[PDB]
RNA sequence: GGAGACGACGGCGGGGGCCCCGGGCAGAGUUCUCUUUUCUUCUUAACGGUCUAUCACCCUGGAAACAGUUUGUCUGGAGAUA
Protein backbone atom coordinates (compact mmCIF):
# COMPACT_ATOMS: atom_id res chain seq x y z
CA UNK A 1 0.00 0.00 0.00
CA UNK A 2 1.43 3.67 -0.82
CA UNK A 3 2.97 5.09 2.19
CA UNK A 4 0.69 8.17 1.74
CA UNK A 5 -2.23 6.20 2.46
CA UNK A 6 -0.18 4.74 5.55
CA UNK A 7 0.95 8.05 6.87
CA UNK A 8 -2.89 9.02 6.54
CA UNK A 9 -4.21 5.76 8.38
CA UNK A 10 -1.88 6.28 10.76
CA UNK A 11 -2.35 10.16 11.65
CA UNK A 12 -6.24 9.22 12.16
CA UNK A 13 -6.14 6.63 14.75
CA UNK A 14 -3.47 8.71 16.40
CA UNK A 15 -5.04 11.77 16.39
CA UNK A 16 -8.55 9.32 17.04
CA UNK A 17 -7.08 8.10 20.55
CA UNK A 18 -5.74 11.69 21.38
CA UNK A 19 -8.77 12.63 21.44
CA UNK A 20 -10.45 9.97 23.23
CA UNK A 21 -7.67 10.39 26.36
CA UNK A 22 -7.94 14.31 26.53
CA UNK A 23 -12.19 13.49 26.53
CA UNK A 24 -11.96 10.70 29.21
CA UNK A 25 -9.39 13.04 31.33
CA UNK A 26 -6.22 10.68 31.09
CA UNK A 27 -4.21 13.95 29.88
CA UNK A 28 -4.55 17.63 30.71
CA UNK A 29 -4.51 19.99 27.38
CA UNK A 30 -0.84 20.89 27.62
CA UNK A 31 0.42 17.77 27.07
CA UNK A 32 -2.28 16.93 24.31
CA UNK A 33 -0.49 19.40 22.45
CA UNK A 34 2.68 18.40 22.20
CA UNK A 35 1.69 14.48 21.84
CA UNK A 36 -0.24 16.15 18.75
CA UNK A 37 2.68 17.36 17.54
CA UNK A 38 5.22 14.96 18.17
CA UNK A 39 2.52 12.61 15.82
CA UNK A 40 2.57 14.66 13.32
CA UNK A 41 6.80 14.10 13.51
CA UNK B 1 -49.38 9.08 -5.23
CA UNK B 2 -50.55 10.01 -1.24
CA UNK B 3 -50.87 7.81 1.63
CA UNK B 4 -53.67 8.12 3.93
CA UNK B 5 -52.83 6.91 7.45
CA UNK B 6 -56.43 6.86 9.34
CA UNK B 7 -59.82 5.09 7.98
CA UNK B 8 -61.77 8.04 8.43
CA UNK B 9 -60.22 10.34 6.09
CA UNK B 10 -60.12 7.29 3.57
CA UNK B 11 -64.37 7.46 3.91
CA UNK B 12 -64.15 10.98 3.47
CA UNK B 13 -61.96 11.08 -0.07
CA UNK B 14 -64.49 8.12 -1.12
CA UNK B 15 -67.36 10.16 -0.32
CA UNK B 16 -66.06 13.12 -2.67
CA UNK B 17 -67.79 14.02 -6.02
CA UNK B 18 -64.91 12.97 -7.82
CA UNK B 19 -63.96 9.34 -7.00
CA UNK B 20 -63.61 7.29 -9.88
CA UNK B 21 -61.94 4.11 -9.18
CA UNK B 22 -61.66 1.90 -5.97
CA UNK B 23 -59.45 -1.22 -5.21
CA UNK B 24 -58.73 -3.31 -2.55
CA UNK B 25 -54.89 -5.52 -2.85
CA UNK B 26 -54.36 -8.34 -0.97
CA UNK B 27 -50.92 -8.88 0.31
CA UNK B 28 -50.73 -12.59 2.07
CA UNK B 29 -46.94 -13.06 2.30
CA UNK B 30 -46.46 -9.46 4.13
CA UNK B 31 -50.59 -9.89 5.90
CA UNK B 32 -51.69 -6.52 5.08
CA UNK B 33 -54.51 -5.03 3.00
CA UNK B 34 -54.76 -2.27 1.11
CA UNK B 35 -57.66 0.10 0.00
CA UNK B 36 -57.05 2.45 -2.97
CA UNK B 37 -59.05 5.12 -4.17
CA UNK B 38 -58.71 6.93 -7.26
CA UNK B 39 -60.17 10.82 -7.41
CA UNK B 40 -58.95 12.42 -10.27
CA UNK B 41 -55.75 14.68 -9.13
CA UNK B 42 -54.20 11.47 -6.58
CA UNK B 43 -54.39 8.19 -5.81
CA UNK B 44 -54.52 7.66 -1.95
CA UNK B 45 -53.96 4.21 -0.21
CA UNK B 46 -54.84 3.24 3.07
CA UNK B 47 -52.56 0.37 4.57
CA UNK B 48 -54.43 -1.11 7.38
CA UNK B 49 -52.68 -4.87 8.31
CA UNK B 50 -55.62 -6.02 9.58
CA UNK B 51 -58.38 -8.36 8.27
CA UNK B 52 -61.24 -7.46 10.92
CA UNK B 53 -60.94 -3.48 9.95
CA UNK B 54 -60.88 -4.33 6.41
CA UNK B 55 -64.42 -6.19 6.50
CA UNK B 56 -65.60 -3.15 8.41
CA UNK B 57 -64.15 -0.56 5.91
CA UNK B 58 -65.55 -2.70 2.75
CA UNK B 59 -69.70 -2.23 4.28
CA UNK B 60 -69.12 1.08 5.24
CA UNK B 61 -67.57 2.82 1.45
CA UNK B 62 -70.83 4.05 -0.83
CA UNK B 63 -72.56 1.61 -2.87
CA UNK B 64 -71.72 3.95 -5.69
CA UNK B 65 -68.27 2.87 -5.94
CA UNK B 66 -68.36 -0.25 -7.18
CA UNK B 67 -65.18 -2.18 -4.86
CA UNK B 68 -63.08 -4.54 -6.77
CA UNK B 69 -60.52 -6.63 -5.39
CA UNK B 70 -57.32 -6.79 -7.63
CA UNK B 71 -57.04 -10.11 -9.28
CA UNK B 72 -53.85 -11.79 -9.59
CA UNK B 73 -52.07 -11.44 -13.01
CA UNK B 74 -53.33 -8.05 -14.74
CA UNK B 75 -54.43 -7.97 -18.29
CA UNK C 1 -49.50 18.20 41.20
CA UNK C 2 -49.94 14.65 39.65
CA UNK C 3 -50.72 11.17 41.45
CA UNK C 4 -49.11 8.45 40.44
CA UNK C 5 -52.37 6.30 38.70
CA UNK C 6 -51.88 3.08 40.54
CA UNK C 7 -54.09 2.44 43.96
CA UNK C 8 -51.65 0.57 45.11
CA UNK C 9 -49.13 3.26 45.66
CA UNK C 10 -50.22 6.72 46.81
CA UNK C 11 -47.69 8.26 45.43
CA UNK C 12 -47.58 12.39 44.37
CA UNK C 13 -45.29 14.22 42.01
CA UNK C 14 -44.91 17.67 42.66
CA UNK C 15 -43.28 20.44 40.55
CA UNK C 16 -41.10 22.89 42.20
CA UNK C 17 -38.85 25.13 40.04
CA UNK C 18 -36.39 23.10 37.78
CA UNK C 19 -36.35 19.76 40.21
CA UNK C 20 -39.08 17.22 40.40
CA UNK C 21 -39.96 15.99 44.01
CA UNK C 22 -41.36 12.85 45.27
CA UNK C 23 -43.98 12.50 47.37
CA UNK C 24 -45.87 10.16 50.42
CA UNK C 25 -48.28 12.44 51.74
CA UNK C 26 -49.51 11.58 54.88
CA UNK C 27 -52.72 11.35 54.38
CA UNK C 28 -55.68 9.21 57.00
CA UNK C 29 -55.50 6.01 53.79
CA UNK C 30 -51.81 5.44 54.46
CA UNK C 31 -51.79 1.90 55.82
CA UNK C 32 -48.01 0.58 56.79
CA UNK C 33 -48.21 -2.39 54.44
CA UNK C 34 -49.32 0.49 52.05
CA UNK C 35 -46.54 2.62 53.09
CA UNK C 36 -43.73 -0.17 52.83
CA UNK C 37 -44.86 -0.84 49.26
CA UNK C 38 -44.87 2.63 48.48
CA UNK C 39 -41.67 2.60 50.10
CA UNK C 40 -40.37 -0.29 47.99
CA UNK C 41 -41.56 0.80 45.00
CA UNK C 42 -40.12 4.59 44.59
CA UNK C 43 -36.68 3.38 46.42
CA UNK C 44 -35.95 0.20 43.95
CA UNK C 45 -34.27 1.52 41.39
CA UNK C 46 -31.52 3.03 43.82
CA UNK C 47 -28.91 0.11 42.17
CA UNK C 48 -23.80 16.65 32.11
CA UNK C 49 -26.11 13.62 32.58
CA UNK C 50 -29.73 14.68 32.27
CA UNK C 51 -31.82 14.61 35.32
CA UNK C 52 -30.16 13.50 38.34
CA UNK C 53 -31.62 11.45 40.64
CA UNK C 54 -30.43 12.35 44.11
CA UNK C 55 -32.04 11.96 48.22
CA UNK C 56 -33.57 15.47 49.24
CA UNK C 57 -31.83 16.89 52.31
CA UNK C 58 -32.25 15.60 55.83
CA UNK C 59 -35.73 18.53 56.49
CA UNK C 60 -37.36 17.16 53.42
CA UNK C 61 -36.91 13.51 54.81
CA UNK C 62 -38.62 14.23 57.65
CA UNK C 63 -41.66 16.36 56.52
CA UNK C 64 -42.07 13.65 54.29
CA UNK C 65 -41.02 13.94 50.35
CA UNK C 66 -38.57 11.17 49.73
CA UNK C 67 -36.76 12.01 45.69
CA UNK C 68 -35.53 14.83 43.62
CA UNK C 69 -35.05 15.05 40.12
CA UNK C 70 -32.92 18.18 39.01
CA UNK C 71 -33.15 18.87 35.31
CA UNK C 72 -32.06 22.14 33.25
CA UNK C 73 -34.74 24.01 33.04
CA UNK C 74 -37.82 24.73 34.66
CA UNK C 75 -40.72 22.50 33.93
CA UNK C 76 -43.90 23.41 33.65
CA UNK C 77 -46.24 20.19 32.67
CA UNK C 78 -46.21 16.82 33.95
CA UNK C 79 -47.71 13.30 32.84
CA UNK C 80 -47.94 9.93 34.32
CA UNK C 81 -47.90 6.33 32.50
CA UNK C 82 -51.01 4.55 33.32
CA UNK C 83 -48.60 1.43 34.73
CA UNK C 84 -47.12 3.94 36.75
CA UNK C 85 -43.33 3.47 36.06
CA UNK C 86 -42.93 6.26 33.39
CA UNK C 87 -43.31 10.08 33.39
CA UNK C 88 -42.39 12.42 31.50
CA UNK C 89 -42.32 16.29 32.57
CA UNK C 90 -41.76 19.09 29.96
CA UNK C 91 -39.68 21.93 30.15
CA UNK C 92 -40.35 25.24 28.15
CA UNK C 93 -36.84 26.54 26.99
CA UNK C 94 -35.56 23.32 27.63
CA UNK C 95 -34.40 23.32 23.82
CA UNK C 96 -33.47 20.05 22.88
CA UNK C 97 -33.87 18.80 26.31
CA UNK C 98 -37.38 20.45 26.76
CA UNK C 99 -39.68 16.60 27.04
CA UNK C 100 -37.78 14.06 29.29
CA UNK C 101 -39.19 10.52 29.91
CA UNK C 102 -38.01 9.23 33.32
CA UNK C 103 -37.91 5.63 34.66
CA UNK C 104 -38.67 5.66 38.04
CA UNK C 105 -37.64 1.41 38.47
CA UNK C 106 -34.26 2.21 36.84
CA UNK C 107 -33.76 5.91 37.68
CA UNK C 108 -33.38 6.70 34.73
CA UNK C 109 -33.75 9.91 32.17
CA UNK C 110 -33.93 9.85 28.98
CA UNK C 111 -34.67 12.48 25.98
CA UNK C 112 -36.69 10.78 22.94
CA UNK C 113 -36.96 13.26 20.75
CA UNK C 114 -34.37 15.87 20.58
CA UNK C 115 -35.04 17.47 17.65
CA UNK C 116 -38.51 19.16 18.44
CA UNK C 117 -40.07 21.50 15.41
CA UNK C 118 -41.63 24.48 18.20
CA UNK C 119 -41.32 25.11 21.78
CA UNK C 120 -42.74 22.55 23.60
CA UNK C 121 -45.67 23.26 26.41
CA UNK C 122 -47.47 20.10 27.73
CA UNK C 123 -47.27 16.29 26.82
CA UNK C 124 -49.66 13.33 27.58
CA UNK C 125 -49.47 9.85 27.39
CA UNK C 126 -52.35 7.84 25.56
CA UNK C 127 -54.96 6.24 27.59
CA UNK C 128 -54.81 2.91 25.23
CA UNK C 129 -51.66 2.25 22.90
CA UNK C 130 -48.59 2.87 23.24
CA UNK C 131 -47.47 6.53 22.08
CA UNK C 132 -46.84 9.97 23.21
CA UNK C 133 -48.46 13.07 22.00
CA UNK C 134 -46.32 16.71 22.66
CA UNK C 135 -48.09 20.05 22.19
CA UNK C 136 -45.73 22.94 20.99
CA UNK C 137 -47.13 26.19 20.81
CA UNK C 138 -48.97 25.71 17.30
CA UNK C 139 -48.81 21.70 16.79
CA UNK C 140 -49.71 18.45 18.63
CA UNK C 141 -47.35 15.76 17.27
CA UNK C 142 -47.88 11.77 18.11
CA UNK C 143 -45.30 10.07 18.43
CA UNK C 144 -45.10 5.94 18.36
CA UNK C 145 -43.00 5.67 21.68
CA UNK C 146 -42.24 2.02 19.95
CA UNK C 147 -40.02 2.95 17.22
CA UNK C 148 -39.56 6.19 18.59
CA UNK C 149 -40.76 7.69 15.45
CA UNK C 150 -43.28 10.63 14.64
CA UNK C 151 -46.87 9.37 12.97
CA UNK C 152 -49.20 11.98 13.36
CA UNK C 153 -49.60 16.27 13.12
CA UNK C 154 -52.01 17.59 14.70
CA UNK C 155 -52.82 21.23 13.47
CA UNK C 156 -55.33 23.40 15.72
CA UNK C 157 -55.71 26.93 14.18
CA UNK C 158 -54.61 28.24 17.84
CA UNK C 159 -51.98 31.42 18.00
CA UNK C 160 -50.90 29.37 21.45
CA UNK C 161 -52.27 26.23 22.18
CA UNK C 162 -52.87 26.73 26.03
CA UNK C 163 -53.68 23.06 27.06
CA UNK C 164 -55.11 19.53 25.49
CA UNK C 165 -56.27 16.81 26.53
CA UNK C 166 -57.09 13.57 25.13
CA UNK C 167 -60.33 11.00 25.72
CA UNK C 168 -59.98 7.92 27.45
CA UNK C 169 -60.90 6.31 24.27
CA UNK C 170 -57.77 8.18 22.52
CA UNK C 171 -58.98 8.43 19.24
CA UNK C 172 -60.68 12.25 20.28
CA UNK C 173 -58.29 15.49 21.52
CA UNK C 174 -59.80 19.10 23.11
CA UNK C 175 -57.38 22.24 22.34
CA UNK C 176 -57.54 24.73 24.89
CA UNK C 177 -55.84 27.97 23.36
CA UNK C 178 -55.52 31.57 24.24
CA UNK C 179 -57.17 33.21 21.82
CA UNK C 180 -60.04 31.41 23.13
CA UNK C 181 -60.89 28.89 21.27
CA UNK C 182 -61.60 25.36 22.34
CA UNK C 183 -61.18 23.05 19.29
CA UNK C 184 -62.17 19.20 19.06
CA UNK C 185 -59.83 16.88 16.97
CA UNK D 1 -13.64 -50.19 -24.20
CA UNK D 2 -17.15 -48.93 -22.72
CA UNK D 3 -14.65 -46.02 -21.12
CA UNK D 4 -13.08 -44.93 -24.48
CA UNK D 5 -16.07 -45.10 -26.38
CA UNK D 6 -18.33 -43.14 -23.52
CA UNK D 7 -15.14 -40.86 -24.05
CA UNK D 8 -15.63 -40.48 -28.03
CA UNK D 9 -19.30 -39.52 -27.69
CA UNK D 10 -18.20 -37.13 -25.15
CA UNK D 11 -16.41 -35.59 -27.86
CA UNK D 12 -18.49 -35.72 -30.11
CA UNK D 13 -20.91 -33.04 -28.04
CA UNK D 14 -18.22 -31.20 -26.70
CA UNK D 15 -16.38 -28.11 -28.81
CA UNK D 16 -13.31 -26.69 -28.80
CA UNK D 17 -14.04 -23.62 -27.65
CA UNK D 18 -17.43 -23.02 -25.24
CA UNK D 19 -20.93 -22.43 -27.25
CA UNK D 20 -24.34 -22.11 -26.02
CA UNK D 21 -26.07 -24.86 -26.02
CA UNK D 22 -29.38 -26.28 -25.98
CA UNK D 23 -30.75 -27.39 -22.75
CA UNK D 24 -32.30 -31.05 -22.76
CA UNK D 25 -35.69 -29.89 -21.40
CA UNK D 26 -36.09 -27.76 -24.53
CA UNK D 27 -34.71 -29.87 -26.93
CA UNK D 28 -37.28 -33.06 -27.92
CA UNK D 29 -36.26 -36.69 -28.47
CA UNK D 30 -37.89 -39.35 -30.86
CA UNK D 31 -39.69 -42.08 -29.55
CA UNK D 32 -37.70 -44.90 -30.95
CA UNK D 33 -34.31 -43.68 -29.14
CA UNK D 34 -35.55 -43.78 -25.81
CA UNK D 35 -36.77 -47.42 -26.51
CA UNK D 36 -33.44 -48.31 -28.00
CA UNK D 37 -31.66 -46.92 -24.91
CA UNK D 38 -33.00 -48.90 -22.49
CA UNK D 39 -32.94 -52.05 -24.22
CA UNK D 40 -29.37 -51.61 -23.78
CA UNK D 41 -29.73 -51.27 -20.26
CA UNK D 42 -31.80 -54.92 -20.40
CA UNK D 43 -34.94 -52.92 -19.26
CA UNK D 44 -38.64 -54.44 -20.42
CA UNK D 45 -39.86 -51.47 -22.66
CA UNK D 46 -43.46 -53.22 -23.00
CA UNK D 47 -43.69 -53.57 -19.20
CA UNK D 48 -43.32 -50.02 -18.49
CA UNK D 49 -45.89 -48.90 -21.60
CA UNK D 50 -43.20 -46.67 -23.43
CA UNK D 51 -46.11 -45.83 -25.84
CA UNK D 52 -47.41 -43.52 -22.90
CA UNK E 1 -30.71 -28.08 16.89
CA UNK E 2 -32.67 -27.60 13.66
CA UNK E 3 -33.60 -30.55 11.46
CA UNK E 4 -33.80 -29.94 7.36
CA UNK E 5 -35.81 -32.74 5.58
CA UNK E 6 -35.49 -33.77 1.45
CA UNK E 7 -37.38 -36.37 -0.09
CA UNK E 8 -36.10 -37.56 -3.35
CA UNK E 9 -38.68 -39.20 -5.27
CA UNK E 10 -37.94 -41.42 -7.80
CA UNK E 11 -41.54 -43.49 -8.25
CA UNK E 12 -41.94 -43.46 -11.76
CA UNK E 13 -38.56 -44.66 -12.40
CA UNK E 14 -38.30 -47.52 -10.04
CA UNK E 15 -41.62 -48.98 -11.28
CA UNK E 16 -40.42 -48.85 -14.39
CA UNK E 17 -37.76 -50.45 -12.79
CA UNK E 18 -35.21 -48.72 -14.82
CA UNK E 19 -33.63 -46.85 -11.50
CA UNK E 20 -32.83 -49.12 -8.53
CA UNK E 21 -33.13 -47.24 -5.35
CA UNK E 22 -30.98 -49.19 -3.13
CA UNK E 23 -27.90 -48.78 -5.46
CA UNK E 24 -28.50 -44.94 -5.10
CA UNK E 25 -29.14 -45.31 -1.10
CA UNK E 26 -25.32 -46.86 -0.72
CA UNK E 27 -24.31 -44.81 -3.89
CA UNK E 28 -25.40 -41.48 -1.64
CA UNK E 29 -23.60 -43.32 1.69
CA UNK E 30 -20.05 -43.03 0.16
CA UNK E 31 -20.45 -39.62 -1.99
CA UNK E 32 -22.34 -37.06 1.15
CA UNK E 33 -19.40 -35.11 2.68
CA UNK E 34 -19.60 -33.50 6.09
CA UNK E 35 -16.87 -31.61 6.78
CA UNK E 36 -15.01 -31.73 4.05
CA UNK E 37 -14.09 -35.31 3.71
CA UNK E 38 -16.64 -38.52 2.71
CA UNK E 39 -17.31 -41.65 5.30
CA UNK E 40 -17.97 -38.90 7.77
CA UNK E 41 -21.87 -39.78 8.12
CA UNK E 42 -22.27 -39.38 11.78
CA UNK E 43 -25.70 -38.13 13.49
CA UNK E 44 -25.61 -35.07 11.84
CA UNK E 45 -26.92 -36.73 8.05
CA UNK E 46 -28.83 -39.93 7.68
CA UNK E 47 -30.67 -41.53 5.00
CA UNK E 48 -33.57 -44.03 4.96
CA UNK E 49 -35.79 -45.57 2.12
CA UNK E 50 -39.82 -44.93 1.87
CA UNK E 51 -41.84 -48.03 0.45
CA UNK E 52 -42.66 -45.82 -2.28
CA UNK E 53 -39.80 -45.69 -4.35
CA UNK E 54 -38.73 -42.61 -2.52
CA UNK E 55 -35.46 -41.43 -0.42
CA UNK E 56 -35.68 -39.21 2.82
CA UNK E 57 -32.96 -37.60 3.78
CA UNK E 58 -32.81 -35.29 7.18
CA UNK E 59 -29.90 -33.16 8.58
CA UNK E 60 -28.39 -31.51 11.11
CA UNK E 61 -25.69 -29.71 9.78
CA UNK E 62 -26.36 -26.89 7.25
CA UNK E 63 -27.32 -29.56 3.93
CA UNK E 64 -27.51 -27.87 0.26
CA UNK E 65 -30.93 -29.54 -1.31
CA UNK E 66 -28.58 -28.67 -4.64
CA UNK E 67 -25.73 -30.70 -3.45
CA UNK E 68 -28.35 -33.40 -3.34
CA UNK E 69 -29.63 -32.28 -7.08
CA UNK E 70 -25.84 -32.19 -7.82
CA UNK E 71 -25.69 -36.31 -6.51
CA UNK E 72 -28.67 -37.38 -8.08
CA UNK E 73 -27.25 -35.99 -11.39
CA UNK E 74 -23.78 -37.74 -10.57
CA UNK E 75 -25.68 -41.10 -10.54
CA UNK E 76 -27.77 -40.58 -13.40
CA UNK E 77 -24.63 -40.23 -15.39
CA UNK E 78 -22.91 -43.36 -14.22
CA UNK E 79 -26.11 -45.44 -14.77
CA UNK E 80 -26.76 -43.86 -17.91
CA UNK E 81 -29.58 -42.17 -17.36
CA UNK E 82 -28.49 -38.48 -17.74
CA UNK E 83 -30.04 -38.21 -21.37
CA UNK E 84 -33.42 -39.04 -20.24
CA UNK E 85 -34.07 -38.90 -16.54
CA UNK E 86 -34.28 -34.91 -15.50
CA UNK E 87 -34.25 -33.94 -11.80
CA UNK E 88 -37.33 -31.33 -11.29
CA UNK E 89 -38.32 -29.94 -8.09
CA UNK E 90 -42.33 -30.03 -6.69
CA UNK E 91 -42.35 -28.64 -3.71
CA UNK E 92 -40.23 -26.89 -0.99
CA UNK E 93 -37.93 -30.01 0.12
CA UNK E 94 -38.67 -32.46 -3.05
CA UNK E 95 -36.80 -33.50 -6.36
CA UNK E 96 -38.90 -36.03 -8.81
CA UNK E 97 -37.04 -38.18 -11.18
CA UNK E 98 -39.24 -38.08 -14.40
CA UNK E 99 -38.72 -38.59 -18.05
CA UNK E 100 -38.01 -35.74 -20.70
CA UNK E 101 -40.42 -35.01 -23.05
CA UNK E 102 -40.90 -37.91 -26.17
CA UNK E 103 -42.59 -37.41 -29.00
CA UNK E 104 -43.82 -40.37 -30.99
CA UNK E 105 -41.78 -41.00 -34.36
C1' G F 1 -30.74 43.82 -4.65
C1' G F 2 -30.59 38.39 -5.58
C1' A F 3 -30.95 34.31 -9.04
C1' G F 4 -30.10 33.56 -14.41
C1' A F 5 -24.28 34.20 -14.30
C1' C F 6 -19.73 31.18 -15.10
C1' G F 7 -11.81 29.99 -15.00
C1' A F 8 -8.03 25.63 -14.55
C1' C F 9 -6.16 22.06 -11.35
C1' G F 10 -4.85 19.13 -6.94
C1' G F 11 -5.06 15.87 -2.66
C1' C F 12 -9.19 14.49 1.02
C1' G F 13 -14.39 13.33 2.83
C1' G F 14 -19.74 11.95 2.25
C1' G F 15 -23.60 9.47 -0.94
C1' G F 16 -25.46 6.48 -5.03
C1' G F 17 -24.28 3.09 -8.99
C1' C F 18 -20.72 -0.56 -11.53
C1' C F 19 -16.84 -4.32 -10.20
C1' C F 20 -15.12 -8.03 -6.48
C1' C F 21 -16.32 -11.79 -2.24
C1' G F 22 -19.66 -15.24 0.76
C1' G F 23 -24.61 -17.87 1.78
C1' G F 24 -29.65 -19.47 0.09
C1' C F 25 -33.78 -20.57 -3.59
C1' A F 26 -34.55 -22.32 -8.84
C1' G F 27 -32.77 -23.84 -13.63
C1' A F 28 -28.63 -25.24 -16.86
C1' G F 29 -23.33 -27.65 -17.68
C1' U F 30 -18.94 -31.31 -16.79
C1' U F 31 -18.89 -36.27 -14.51
C1' C F 32 -13.47 -42.77 -16.90
C1' U F 33 -11.92 -40.41 -12.15
C1' C F 34 -11.96 -35.70 -9.25
C1' U F 35 -14.77 -31.09 -8.28
C1' U F 36 -20.64 -29.76 -0.98
C1' U F 37 -18.49 -27.95 -8.23
C1' U F 38 -19.13 -23.90 -12.81
C1' C F 39 -22.73 -20.52 -15.05
C1' U F 40 -27.39 -17.86 -15.22
C1' U F 41 -32.41 -15.11 -12.12
C1' C F 42 -32.79 -12.59 -7.51
C1' U F 43 -35.08 -5.65 -10.57
C1' U F 44 -37.72 -1.05 -8.52
C1' A F 45 -38.63 5.09 -12.51
C1' A F 46 -41.12 10.04 -12.55
C1' C F 47 -43.70 12.17 -8.65
C1' G F 48 -45.46 13.20 -3.15
C1' G F 49 -44.82 12.93 2.24
C1' U F 50 -41.38 12.30 6.21
C1' C F 51 -36.24 12.09 8.30
C1' U F 52 -31.04 13.21 7.52
C1' A F 53 -25.73 18.49 7.08
C1' U F 54 -20.14 20.19 6.27
C1' C F 55 -19.91 25.29 5.82
C1' A F 56 -22.34 29.53 7.46
C1' C F 57 -25.00 32.33 11.43
C1' C F 58 -26.84 33.41 16.89
C1' C F 59 -26.40 33.32 22.67
C1' U F 60 -23.15 32.66 27.11
C1' G F 61 -18.10 33.34 28.17
C1' G F 62 -13.21 35.45 28.09
C1' A F 63 -8.01 32.71 26.02
C1' A F 64 -0.05 32.66 27.15
C1' A F 65 1.43 27.00 31.29
C1' C F 66 -1.23 29.63 24.17
C1' A F 67 -4.99 26.60 22.36
C1' G F 68 -8.14 24.23 18.50
C1' U F 69 -6.80 21.42 14.39
C1' U F 70 -5.99 19.02 8.82
C1' U F 71 -3.11 13.94 4.74
C1' G F 72 -1.50 18.85 3.72
C1' U F 73 -2.43 23.99 5.13
C1' C F 74 -3.95 27.07 8.84
C1' U F 75 -7.51 29.69 12.57
C1' G F 76 -8.45 33.07 17.15
C1' G F 77 -9.51 39.77 21.77
C1' A F 78 -12.11 42.41 14.19
C1' G F 79 -13.58 37.13 20.07
C1' A F 80 -10.74 30.99 19.90
C1' U F 81 -11.50 26.12 22.68
C1' A F 82 -15.87 24.82 25.17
Amino acid sequence: MPQQVLWMRRQRVLRRLLVKYRASGKIDKHLYHELYHLAKG
Amino acid sequence: PQEVSDIKKFIEICRRKDASAARIKKNPKTQQIKFKVRCQRFLYTLVLKDSDKAEKLKQSLPPNLQIKDVPKRNK
Amino acid sequence: VRWRPTKDTFILAAAAGEDIFLMIPTHPSVTPALDQASRDILNAGFGEPPGKWARPGTRLEDEGVLLRITVRSTIKAISWHRRGDHFATVSPSGQRSSVAIHTLSKHLTQIPFRKLNGLAQTASFHPLRPLFFVATQRSIRCYDLQKLELVKIVQPGAKWISSFDVHPGGDNLVVGSYDKRLLWH
Amino acid sequence: EQHALIRNEAKMRKSLKNRAIIPRKAVKKPLSQLEDHLDQLGVDTEAIGLRA
Amino acid sequence: KVTKKFIINASQPASDKIFDVSAFEKFLNERIKVDGRVGNLGDVIKISQIGDGKVEIIAHNDLSGRYLKYLTKKFLKKMQLRDWLRVVATSKGVYELKFYNIVND
